[PDB]
């Protein structure tokens, strides 16, 4: 078949603070959520990919009871309980998709 | 910094943007620092990527010296009124005569 998750493949483009951009997955950027920054051309894409984030930890912390701390990269078991649930997040599957119908 | 006319009104501030300067001292951006989308990577599907942008001013008379015009801007017929007193006229006044 194929295969493509979010997590796995990187799709999000950030510039880290030393001035190197890169494009890394989802796994990588909240692992350093504290070091990089969203860096999209258009405003609204950048908006909708902070909203995006803010819904899925929202999420996470519904199912974690952890209030993320300021300065902290993010709090922890975020990207364990993430990776529980990877098949979620699933483009271009078999019977499970991301955003789809 | 080049002048065009005699009254031509002066900033006594010019600002200026520079690009961010690494380092590994200040190896993270500074708090003044903007983000611009100027990094080049291709034309023709055209892209671009962020850069770290700095800003700071300059004084003129203590950086740079303000220079002044060449050549002449406002444009007058000649229309040379005649006279009759100085030696040249008073000689060729004399040739014709």
């Amino acid at each position: 078949h194929v295969m493509y998750n979010l997590l796995c493949d990187n799709w999000v483009n950030v510039v880290y603070l030393s001035g190197k951009p890169d494009r890394i997955s989802l796994v990588q950027t909240l692992k350093d959520a504290h070091c990089l920054q969203l860096a999209y051309s258009n405003p609204m894409d950048r908006f909708t990919v902070f909203r995006f984030l803010l819904a899925l930890g929202y999420w996470c912390f519904a199912n974690t009871n952890v209030e993320p701390e300021p300065d902290k990269p993010l709090p922890v078991s975020w990207i364990p309980w993430l990776e529980e649930n990877k098949e979620y997040f699933e483009l271009f599957g078999d019977g499970k998709r991301f955003f789809q119908a | 910094l080049q002048k065009r006319w005699h009254n031509e009104p002066l900033p006594q501030i010019l600002p200026c943007v520079m690009d961010w300067i690494p380092g590994y001292d200040g190896e993270h951006a500074p708090d003044d620092a903007e983000i611009h989308y100027d990094l080049p990577v291709s034309f023709q599907p055209p892209r671009h990527l962020p850069r770290f942008v700095i800003r700071r001013e300059l004084v003129v008379g203590e950086d740079v010296q303000v220079s002044r015009e060449t050549g002449t801007s406002v444009w007058r017929p000649k229309g040379t009124r005649a006279d009759y007193n100085n030696s040249e006229y008073k000689k060729v006044r004399a040739e014709r005569l």
